[PDB]
């Protein structure tokens, strides 16, 4: 009854999405590739595929 | 005269710290022996019943039969 | 077990018993237990016995 | 399919745990709300006793 | 049975002890540099490791790569030998409008290329020589590592009024300007003596835990590995409280530190600091608060009477 | 320094309801099987329901 | 003068091999043979 | 650092013994003892002066 | 082994057991005869949940100031009560059968499990010291630290909730009381009394024919003065009732007793009139005593102690802390509710208080021997037998815990006691080195009990001022001076 507790920043949600995006960025950093030996069959339109470049 | 709040160890003081460490890493050691045993228990297994089976493996626990 | 000051601790404030005249004499009387155990104990007040401190021995002796 | 499966099942396990605990609160732990305010003491170095009177 | 002149001898002994402790504990183990400990940092790079011992590495503008050149993008690891030193070079932040490639001798270099470093022709050699980065070829930066000021504990001041009086005695050899009350001085002396001895016993008690932590650090400095619990036994007072916290079964922590030491409240990295100097015990004498309450309660004629009680005591000692 | 953690499992069990929880769980599950699943499934008179 | 049964350096070197495991070191290393020779792929296909 | 490039160089050599760095340890015990010394010297000078007065 | 060694004297022990039982019966007859006419009725009270009794020393621990008994005879009484407790395994064959003799063998194996009759010594002090040094100090030295941890974790709470439960003013005192085995410095008992700040204000309502009145220092002083004047009862009761009505008016001006506005307690207002019973504006029905004029205010002889222990009360301690408190004090603890262990602890408390009274009658602590004082401190659980202290340190220790037990709070008592049972063991043989300073010595003068001490602010602790440095200390310490110089 009326304890008057200050806000605890550890109970906030301001780090989960940044951390997940950091993990995804670490994943995608390993997709960097050199131009030599590069080939990817695009669609018939000429647009890239989804699974191809990943 | 000796320093206060110090004494020799006794049996009820429990084991030393190195012994507690030796206690802790026993599961970690048995892990290496048990995971292969798990895989062997699954891989070296045979089903117990088939459409043709007239019998099924029975295990009398207390030898009453 | 007899006195309604103690048999009322669950429901009644203790302050209702400290205020003199809050409960009347007949009112205190109806709140007392009337069973045979209460009457046995009421008789046993004036009976000589061998008291012990409230604990495991007083309980074991029953 | 790996990502889909793990994302879905992690969401479901989080739902199970979080909702189980929220319902534990709303169903069983609100009985045990006993807020005691802090009352300052004054008679620290002296206590009235049975011998003070009797 | 302990005269007051024998105290500074004990203080010197304990100073020797704690100095022998701190000269060891002042040392600390730096970061490990064994490549076998960090080989997986390079194994897990986004590109395979280039074992480069022939040809040249050249910077040239971005665009088409010459066929035969091995691109060296940011994140590329390169095992080489530089001035006789086996090394790993990790590419980081290649400049824009430019790219780097390893050109073996079979591969012709393009125009507008700048050879950053090159290798010699040694085909018969079994152990290659590698490179020789001359002064101006490569700017290698050693970390400065500026050793900050050594953390000094504040010495509290002590006003020795009687040293000038001893000097005046040596000059004359009354000496004093006032009439000391020998009873009140022997009172303060006898009380203060026990407070000093009782303080030294507490310091000797604490030095035992420093010369225990230092004996272990001697082993840690020799390269010996100490178990987490073997190391705790050399902190016995903390070993006990830590074992009881385990018996209770509450592995949480952090708010206890924030309540006992409120200067750490809100500080998540409180454990990785040393803020004992920011929070020191005050040098306030509580006796002043006591004597002030004593005078406020008494009247003035009693204050003047005390001058009579003291004067009559002087004449009583005189007669 | 004495601890039931390293010197008495019984006093450790007694002093921790979160050590009683698995035991009560086990007892309750076995009682459930005894009351409900024993005679309806495992008895010889009730074993053909597995067919 | 340690009063406890001091453990040799080599014994600690060997125990570190056992207690320096991480979670993924178990999960994936045991899941690969398991997923391949398990109820999904090989053992399951055979036995079913 | 090179023209158009930046790199990180790591050595490859076994570390046979640990590397030592002198990080001085802050402690209040030496200053405790020095304070004890100073207070005791104050009292010693006091006693010497009082003895000189009482005897001279 | 010890089994056959005790079987050798088991025939010689039954006669002494029965003689001791007779002594116990005679002493209990005397004590109860005095108690049944000089002591008040401490009514039984149930805990907040109202299922088990709760016990406090202020109401239940009575001290017979005027007990015509020697201190050694009371020691015999208490020790023989403990021996009766230790005689309980003799019932095992009479409930299990002839195969219930192996428990009796286990009983006869260890001498610490046994009563006095199996001891070769004669004097109660030497016997008690033998038992302690053989079994009891060792048994106590393995419960002290864990009990201390339980008391700490009772204050600060579980699961990282110290910011919600602990106080920021008892912080430095908490540290000095519970973490002085880190510093090695002595402790001031007043810093343990500061732990009572976790609790509320302890009050005492005297019940009258009209209303309850809160007891104060002024009213108590007046009542003591009237008691000392030795007046006729026609004058005594008149003066008592005058002081009582004065205090009643004073508290009515204060805003009523403290208990009216305390969570968990309260005085009901006038009862309400329901519905048609309401006579217009008079919605209330005052009690019968409202008819009595206030000048007839008389004390009923009934009292209500309200400790207001919101965090210290023995009910909220738990199943484990109570057992460990009884273990540390070498009392029975197994297979009983916390109410029964509460009573056992309160009875131990009463015994210690009566022993303190008899010691003060016998000429204080200095009249005691060295072994007798050692045994007293062992009973108080402030000394362990592996210390070998001085006489002055022992006297100061006795004075400290005696004042602390005068306050009638077991929690702070246990917090004080457990600090003297925090001993470590080194892993090395050379360390700890042989000390250079002499043994710790103190005196009764070094203990500050006659002065109040405010709680030091958090992270701003102040040094300790000796009592001798206070003004007019030679006048206040004159009793201790006369006792020590003689
Ligand atoms: C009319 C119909 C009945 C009405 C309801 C009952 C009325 C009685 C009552 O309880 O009122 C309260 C009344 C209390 O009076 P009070 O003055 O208001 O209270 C004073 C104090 O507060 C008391 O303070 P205290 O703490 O000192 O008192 C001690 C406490 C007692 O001390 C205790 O603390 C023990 C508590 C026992 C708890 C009950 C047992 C529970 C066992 C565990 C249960 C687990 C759950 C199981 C369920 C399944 C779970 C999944 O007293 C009681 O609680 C009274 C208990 C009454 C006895 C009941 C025994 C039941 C045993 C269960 C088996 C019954 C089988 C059937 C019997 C035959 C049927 C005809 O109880 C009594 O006084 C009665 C006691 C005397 C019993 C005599 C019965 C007559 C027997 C005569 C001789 C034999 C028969 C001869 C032939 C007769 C012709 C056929
Ligand atoms: C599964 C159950 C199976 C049962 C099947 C049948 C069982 C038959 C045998 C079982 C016998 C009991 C076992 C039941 C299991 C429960 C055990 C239990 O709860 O007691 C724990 C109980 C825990 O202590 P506590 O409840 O905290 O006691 C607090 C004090 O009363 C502090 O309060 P205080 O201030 O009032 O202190 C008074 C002081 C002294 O009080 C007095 O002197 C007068 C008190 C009035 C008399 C009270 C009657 C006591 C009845 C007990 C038996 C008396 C004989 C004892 C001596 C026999 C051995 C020489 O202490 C005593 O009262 C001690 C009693 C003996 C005093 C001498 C009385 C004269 C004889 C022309 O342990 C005891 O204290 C028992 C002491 C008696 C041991 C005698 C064993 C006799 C073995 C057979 C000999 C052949
Ligand atoms: C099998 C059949 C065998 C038949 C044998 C019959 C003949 C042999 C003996 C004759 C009986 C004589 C009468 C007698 O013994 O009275 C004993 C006893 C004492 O009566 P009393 O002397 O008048 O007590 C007065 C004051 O309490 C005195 O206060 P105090 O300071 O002296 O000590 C008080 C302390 C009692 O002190 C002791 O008696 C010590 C006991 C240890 C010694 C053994 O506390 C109590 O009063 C116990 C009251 C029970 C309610 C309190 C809450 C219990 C919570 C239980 C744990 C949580 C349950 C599971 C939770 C999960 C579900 C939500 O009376 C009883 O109430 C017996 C109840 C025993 C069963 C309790 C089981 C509770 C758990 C049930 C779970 C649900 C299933 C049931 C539906
Ligand atoms: C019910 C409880 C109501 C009253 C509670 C008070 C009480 O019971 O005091 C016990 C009391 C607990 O100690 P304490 O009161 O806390 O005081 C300890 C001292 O401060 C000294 O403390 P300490 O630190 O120096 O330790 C002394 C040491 C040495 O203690 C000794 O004095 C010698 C050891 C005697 C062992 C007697 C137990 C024998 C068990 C049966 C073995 C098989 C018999 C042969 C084959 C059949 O203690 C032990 O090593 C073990 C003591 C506990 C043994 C278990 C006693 C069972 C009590 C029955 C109620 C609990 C079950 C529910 O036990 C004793 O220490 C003396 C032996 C008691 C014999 C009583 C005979 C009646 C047994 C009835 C069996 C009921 C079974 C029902 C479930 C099945
Ligand atoms: C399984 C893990 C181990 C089991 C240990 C449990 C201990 C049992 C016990 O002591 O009961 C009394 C114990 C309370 O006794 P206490 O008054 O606090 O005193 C503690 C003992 O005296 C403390 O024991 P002690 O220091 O006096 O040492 C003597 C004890 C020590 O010996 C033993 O207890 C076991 C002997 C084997 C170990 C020996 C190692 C050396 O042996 C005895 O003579 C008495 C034990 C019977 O009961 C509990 O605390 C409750 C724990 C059990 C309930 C958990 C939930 C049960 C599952 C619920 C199913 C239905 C739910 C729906
Ligand atoms: C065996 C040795 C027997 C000798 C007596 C045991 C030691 C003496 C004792 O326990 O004190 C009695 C105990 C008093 O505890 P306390 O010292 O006052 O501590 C209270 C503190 O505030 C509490 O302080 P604390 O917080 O530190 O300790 C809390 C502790 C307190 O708990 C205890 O008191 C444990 C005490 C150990 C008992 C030993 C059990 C050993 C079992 C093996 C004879 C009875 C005949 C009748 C049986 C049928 C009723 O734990 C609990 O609160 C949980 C208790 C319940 C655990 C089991 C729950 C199972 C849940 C199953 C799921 C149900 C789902 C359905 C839901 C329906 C919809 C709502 O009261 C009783 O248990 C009843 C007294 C009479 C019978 C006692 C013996 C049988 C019942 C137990
Ligand atoms: C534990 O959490 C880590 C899970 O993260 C998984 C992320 O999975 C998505 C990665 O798949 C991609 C997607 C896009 C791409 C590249 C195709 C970024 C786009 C590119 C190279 C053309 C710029 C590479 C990989």
């Amino acid at each position: 009854a009326a304890p008057a507790e200050k806000p605890d920043p550890a109970l906030d949600a301001t780090k989960a999405l940044p951390k997940a995006l950091e993990e995804v960025e670490f994943f995608q950093s390993y997709a960097v590739r050199r131009k030599t030996g590069f080939h990817l069959f695009n669609r018939a339109t000429g647009s890239p595929t989804i699974v191809g470049p990943m | 005269v000796p320093v206060a709040n110090f004494r020799p160890k006794k049996p009820w003081d429990g084991p030393w710290g190195i012994q507690i460490s030796q206690k802790k890493d026993r599961p970690f050691i048995a892990m290496w022996i048990l995971f292969p045993l798990l895989l062997v228990d699954h891989l070296t297994r045979e089903y117990y019943a088939y459409w043709h089976s007239s019998k099924v493996p029975v295990t009398d626990v207390f030898g009453d039969f | 077990k007899i006195d309604p000051y103690v048999t009322s601790e669950v429901r009644v404030q203790r302050g209702a018993w400290w205020r003199s005249g809050y409960f009347t004499k007949e009112e205190v009387e109806m709140m007392t237990p009337k069973g045979p155990i209460a009457r046995y104990y009421k008789f046993l007040l004036g009976v000589r016995r061998f008291p012990l401190k409230h604990g495991a021995l007083s309980w074991a002796c029953g | 399919l790996y990502l889909i499966v793990i994302f879905y099942l992690g969401i479901q396990i989080y739902v199970y745990i979080s909702f189980s605990l929220s319902f534990l609160h709303s169903t069983i732990l609100l009985f045990l709300v006993n807020y005691i305010p802090h009352y300052n003491n004054k008679s620290i170095f002296n206590t009235f006793t049975n011998k003070s009177i009797y | 049975d302990v005269p007051i002149e024998k105290i500074p001898e004990h203080a010197n002994v304990l100073l020797k002890k704690i100095d022998a402790c701190l000269e060891i504990l002042s040392k600390d183990i730096g970061e490990v540099t064994d490549a076998e400990a960090h080989e997986m940092y390079f194994e897990t790079s986004k590109f395979q490791i280039l074992h480069i011992y022939t040809g040249c590495v050249a910077s040239f503008p971005e665009g088409d790569v010459p066929p035969g050149a091995v691109e060296c993008l940011p994140g590329q690891v390169i095992r080489t030998k530089v001035n006789g030193e086996d090394v790993m070079l990790e590419i980081d932040e290649v400049d824009p409008g430019y790219q780097v490639c390893w050109f073996k001798p079979d591969v012709p270099l393009p125009e507008n290329a700048e050879i950053l470093w090159s290798y010699p022709y040694e085909p018969t050699a079994a152990l290659p020589t590698g490179t020789t980065w001359e002064e101006g070829q490569a700017n290698v930066l050693i970390p400065a590592e500026p050793t900050p000021e050594a953390a000094v504990w504040p010495p509290t001041p002590v006003t020795n009024v009687y040293a000038p009086m001893a000097e005046k005695l040596a000059l004359k050899s009354p000496p004093l300007p006032f009439t000391p009350d020998v009873l009140q001085l022997q009172l303060e002396h006898n009380v203060l003596k026990g407070e000093l001895i009782d303080r030294l016993r507490a310091l000797e008690y604490t030095i035992v835990t420093e010369q225990l932590q230092a004996r272990l650090h001697e082993r840690r400095l020799r390269g010996d590995v100490i178990d987490e619990w073997e190391e705790l036994d050399y902190h016995p007072l903390v070993r006990d409280d830590t074992y009881l916290a385990i018996d209770f079964g509450d592995p949480t922590f952090g708010r206890y530190i924030w309540k006992l030491f409120p200067h750490t409240d809100g500080d998540e990295e409180c454990m990785f600091k040393d803020t004992r100097l920011d929070v020191l015990p005050p040098q306030v004498n509580p006796l002043n608060a006591i004597l002030a309450q004593h005078t406020a309660q008494t009247p003035v004629h009693r204050s003047l009477e005390k001058r009579l009680w003291t004067e009559v005591r002087a004449t009583a000692v005189s007669e | 320094v004495y601890t039931n953690w390293q010197s008495s499992y019984t006093r450790l069990f007694v002093s921790k309801p979160w050590m009683w929880h698995p035991l009560a769980w086990m007892t309750l599950s076995v009682g459930i099987w005894w009351k409900f699943g024993k005679e309806s499934l495992c008895n010889e008179r009730s074993f053909y329901i597995h067919t | 003068a340690p009063l406890y049964p001091v453990l040799s350096q080599a014994s600690l070197y060997k125990r570190h091999f056992f207690k320096n495991i991480k979670l993924f070191h178990v999960v994936f290393y045991v899941g690969a043979p398991c997923v391949t020779f398990g109820t999904a792929a090989w053992s399951g296909s055979n036995r079913n | 650092l090179m023209n158009g490039l930046k790199m990180r160089m790591f050595s490859l050599a076994r570390q046979q013994a640990p590397k030592i760095v002198h990080k001085p340890v802050l402690s209040p015990i030496p200053e405790h003892l020095r304070l004890v010394k100073n207070v005791a010297q104050v009292q010693i000078d006091m006693l010497k002066l009082l003895n000189a007065q009482a005897a001279k | 082994t010890a089994v056959v060694k005790n079987l050798a004297k088991l025939p010689a022990a039954t006669s002494q057991i029965l003689t001791n039982v007779s002594k116990l019966q005679t002493f209990h007859g005397l004590l109860e005869e005095r108690r049944d006419k000089y002591a008040p009725l401490a009514y039984h009270t149930y805990d907040n949940l109202k299922q088990k009794t709760t016990w406090h020393p202020i109401a239940h621990a009575w001290v017979d100031e005027g007990l015509p008994v020697s201190k050694k005879e009371y020691n015999e009484y208490c020790w023989l009560k403990k021996d009766m407790q230790r005689l309980l395994p003799l019932a095992s064959p009479f409930v299990f059968g002839i195969y219930g003799i192996l428990p009796l063998a286990v009983w006869l194996s260890n001498d610490g499990y046994l009563p006095s009759a199996f001891s070769s010594k004669k004097d109660i002090v030497s016997k008690k010291l033998e038992w302690y040094s053989s079994y009891g100090d060792d048994l106590r030295q393995q419960v002290g630290p864990m009990l201390q941890h339980r008391l700490k974790r009772h204050l600060r709470g579980t699961l990282n909730n110290e910011h919600r439960l602990m106080l920021d003013e008892v912080t430095e005192s908490y540290k000095e009381i519970f973490y002085s085995h880190y510093t090695g410095q002595l402790r001031d008992v007043r810093k343990c009394a500061h732990l009572r700040l976790y609790d509320g204000t302890s009050t005492v309502l005297l019940l009258t024919n009209k209303e309850p009145v809160e007891l104060t220092s002024e009213l108590l002083q007046k009542w003591n003065a009237i008691k000392a004047a030795k007046l006729s009862p026609e004058e005594e009761k008149k003066a008592r009732n005058e002081a009582l009505i004065e205090a009643y008016k004073e508290q009515e001006l204060h805003g009523g007793p403290h208990v009216k506005h305390m969570q968990g307690y309260g005085i009901p207002a006038d009862t309400p009139l329901l519905g048609e019973n309401a006579k217009g504006d008079q919605y209330t029905q005052p009690p019968e005593s409202a008819s009595i004029p206030l000048e007839q205010l008389e004390w009923t002889g009934d009292t209500v102690f309200i400790p207001a222990e919101y965090r210290t009360e023995m009910e909220d301690w738990g199943r484990e802390l109570t057992k460990l408190a009884n273990q540390f004090l070498l009392l029975p603890w197994r297979f009983v509710s916390n109410a029964w262990n509460q009573r056992r602890l309160v009875s131990w408390f009463e015994e210690i208080l009566q022993e303190d009274a008899l010691i003060a009658k016998e000429g204080g602590v200095q009249a005691l021997s060295d072994d007798e004082l050692k045994v007293a401190l062992l009973d108080r659980a402030v000394i362990r037998c592996d210390e070998e202290l001085t006489r002055g340190d022992m006297e100061a220790r006795y004075k400290e815990i005696s004042w602390l037990m005068s306050l009638r709070n077991p929690f702070i008592v246990l917090a004080w006691q457990t600090g003297y049972y925090r001993s470590t063991y080194s892993p090395e043989d050379d360390l700890p080195e042989a000390s250079i300073l002499p043994k710790l010595n103190r005196t009764v003068l070094d203990v500050d009990v006659h002065n109040e001490l405010a709680p030091d602010h958090p992270e701003k602790p102040l040094p300790r001022v000796h009592p001798a440095l206070y003004p007019n200390s030679h006048l206040a310490l004159a009793k201790e001076v006369a006792v020590l110089a003689k």
